DNA sequence: AAATGTCCACGAAGGGTTACTTCGGCAACCGAAAAAAACATTTATTTATAGTAGCCGAAAATAGTG
DNA sequence: CACTATTTTCGGCTACTATAAATAAATGTTTTTTTCGCAGGTAACCCTTCGTGGACATTT
RNA sequence: GUUGCC
């Protein structure tokens, strides 16, 4: 159908749109188009928001590739709630039966945070000690039901303070986008275990 | 100040809405002041948005309208009442939605958002017009569909008038009033149009510029004999076709 | 913002071509000039999971409110419609949750209220009429009388409807004759 | 009569109109728009969990000034 | 040395967050169909009009 | 397919 070809040509530019703003490398965009194409056939797109359904579709191909892109960065620029975007993400992933899917390892997020963290020239020693702390974070029982971006923002907090004083409880929040009082518990969680 | 404006609009509403007023009789009618301050209260009456300025061609013309519609349009905002003036200027034949956009420069979203509210204010309806089908036509509630009926069932009118001539234009007009026919307005022009369709079918004939005689299709109704001619059409390769020469 | 004219000695009764059109931005720019200017610090805009989601901070309840809460819960069974306006700027949603959290907090003080099936200690007579003294009118018949006015205006515009219709067919029938 | 009035058709002159300009070789490299239709969400109401997350906030506490 | 002075911190209080399940009602969002978009380089060579002269015709 | 050069 001509309208069948037209409705995905519009959907191509929308995936072309948000991949530009999120610095997505293009070999995810064309791969994410295959997810939307078959989910088009399963009558999932009708009724729901077009600006919503591509955001959940792109995020699946972000975690098959295991990139640093966490979900709320998609929720920020459309200025909507996070829990709306994750709602249709759950209601999608049940319907077309994604069984295999990798875990969101928080070890990914450390070495991407350091570039925008405007720290010193010695930017490799500030993440080497961090991943020693991150593997020390892992075998100990701090994060099992808690948030990946929460605990991955607490380990870089401790490594930054023990060599620099750039941590202000606010600059790492400006990177990790998780509030200030919920991380104060995390070092008090670490202190008395 | 105010009382001079109260006198002039009572003169504007004095006459019946026709006979559109002008200045050359107004200074004859209200000339107690000079033209310098007469205009200043009329421009203040334009600031009180009651008087409008209508046009007879090539010259300056005025027209007063009633207070009843002035109050209800004052409820609207600037752009809301501005588009309402265009539809009421059209009045009788409606106006096309795309042409309204051309006379405003307001683009497609802001005009459609305005009239969406305006239909709920019960000042504007949408009709279906036939000289250009499938276009958006707006009017008031004053109901001028000047633009018989286009849809079918003309044959029910048509099949009976053949039967009246089968036994043998003014003679039709008394017959069509009776027999509970579902009609609302007939005219001698319509029966002239209703009869010439049968002339093209050769159901009956036109003689002496108004009379009509039957072409004896009744014996054909019941070589020039196309009825009872059923073909074989099966297992016969030796048939004759009118196509298949091109 | 109506149309403006002027009276020239050369051409009197001439209308201004610039007042014929409107700019639609000079009115907006006046207030936009008179707004406060601030310099955006890119640290200030920080956002978390608690962003762009409905729900706010409930002003915690006082004991002065509880005597208007227990007694309004003593008079009726549990009716969230009319007790909402009693707390004028509280809304229907969080006052329903105030019924829920008190089930765990004070389960026994609530359990005295449904046992009470009688007119209570006669001090609600003021609060019976303090609710009533707002817009004193016979509401059992105030709504009836103006509703009858509304259908009267609709009947008159329906009279205006058909009387506009009959003259229209009358006029264009004369054009059909000519 | 006959001479002029008139009408007619072939040819002359220029009028704008249409396919035209090496032979090799190496590197490369790339319509819109209304309507019809379907269907999810919001709309409550439970009733169980832990987690953020916000706002407060008072009261624990070290600290700042006389 | 001491009552302050703001802070540090717990702290409880509250407000959502999937979960299944009922409507019934309304809303909001998006493919699939059915359907008219306004002036009111050079050189043949064929093409068109200009011109000029042909014999009929009708008057003198 | 298109350019550069002998």
């Amino acid at each position: 159908l001509e309208s069948r070809e037209a409705t995905l040509n519009n959907a191509r530019r929308k995936l072309r749109a948000v991949s530009y703003a999120l610095h997505i490398p293009e070999y995810i965009t064309d791969a994410a188009f295959q997810w939307y194409k078959l989910a088009l056939a399963n009558n999932f797109v009708q009724g729901r928001r077009s600006q919503n359904v591509i955001a959940s579709c792109l995020y699946v191909a972000c975690r098959k590739e295991k990139t640093h892109h966490m979900l709320i960065d998609f929720s920020s620029r459309l200025q909507v709630s996070v829990y709306s975007i994750g709602a249709t993400f759950l209601k999608m992933v049940k319907k077309l039966h994604i069984t295999e899917l990798p875990l969101a390892d928080p070890s990914l997020f450390i070495q991407h945070f350091a570039e925008k963290l405007d720290l010193a020239d010695k930017k490799i020693k500030v993440v080497k000690d961090a991943v020693k702390l991150a593997q020390r974070m892992s075998k100990d029982w701090m994060f099992e039901g808690r948030r990946p971006a929460g605990i991955a923002g607490a380990c870089i907090l401790l490594a930054c303070r023990m060599n620099n004083l750039r941590r202000t409880h606010t600059e790492i929040v400006a990177v990790s986008h998780v509030a200030e009082e919920t991380l104060q518990q995390r070092l008090n969680e670490f202190k008395n275990t | 100040l105010s009382d001079n404006a109260k006198t002039l609009h009572s003169q504007m509403m004095s006459k019946g809405i026709g006979a559109l007023f002008t200045q050359q009789e107004l200074q004859k009618q209200m000339g107690i002041g000079s033209l310098t301050d007469l205009m200043s209260i009329v421009q203040e009456l334009l600031d009180k948005n009651l008087i409008k300025l209508v046009k007879q061609n090539d010259e300056l013309k005025f027209q007063g309208v009633l207070e009843s519609e002035a109050q209800k349009k004052a409820t609207m905002s600037a752009e809301e009442a501005l588009v309402y003036s265009y539809i009421e200027a059209s009045g009788r034949e409606g106006i096309w939605s795309k042409t309204i956009k051309a006379r405003t420069n307001l683009h497609q979203h802001v005009v459609l958002k305005c009239l969406k509210s305006l239909e709920s204010q019960r000042y504007v309806k949408s009709v279906k017009s036939v000289k250009f089908p499938t276009r958006k036509i707006y009017m008031l509630y004053s109901l001028q569909p000047s633009v018989e009926l286009d849809i079918e069932f003309i044959n029910s009118l048509l099949t009976i008038v053949w039967r009246f001539i089968s036994e043998n234009t003014q003679e039709i007009l008394e017959f069509i009033t009776a027999a509970q026919v579902a009609n609302v307005e007939l005219t001698p022009s319509n029966i002239r149009s209703l009869c010439e369709v049968l002339v093209y079918d050769d159901k009956l004939e036109k003689v002496t510029h108004d009379c009509y005689r039957v072409t004896l299709e009744s014996i054909l109704q019941m070589i020039f004999n196309y009825f009872k001619m059923f073909p074989a059409s099966k297992h016969d390769k030796e048939v004759v076709y009118f196509d298949e020469w091109t | 913002t109506a149309i403006q004219l002027k009276l020239n000695p050369d051409g009197t009764m001439a209308i201004d071509e610039e007042t014929m059109v409107v700019d639609r931005h000079k009115n907006a720019s006046i207030e936009n000039e008179y707004k406060e200017k601030v310099d955006e610090n890119p640290f200030a805009n920080l956002y978390n999971y608690g962003s762009y989601g409905r729900g706010s901070y409930t002003d915690p309840w006082t004991v002065e409110e509880m005597i208007k809460f227990y007694k309004a819960l003593s008079m009726w069974g549990t009716d969230f419609n009319l007790i909402s306006q009693l707390y004028p700027y509280r809304s229907r949603k969080q006052v329903k949750a105030k019924f829920v959290n008190e089930e765990k907090k004070r389960p026994i003080l609530i359990e005295l209220a449904l046992r009470s099936k009688l007119p209570p200690n006669f001090d609600e007579y003021c609060c019976e009429i303090k609710k009533n003294i707002g817009t004193v009118a016979d509401f059992n018949e105030k709504l009836i009388e103006l509703q009858n006015e509304h259908k009267h205006h609709m009947k008159e515009i329906e009279e205006a409807k058909n009387t506009a219709k009959e003259e229209d067919q009358t006029a264009q029938r004369l054009n059909d004759a000519n």
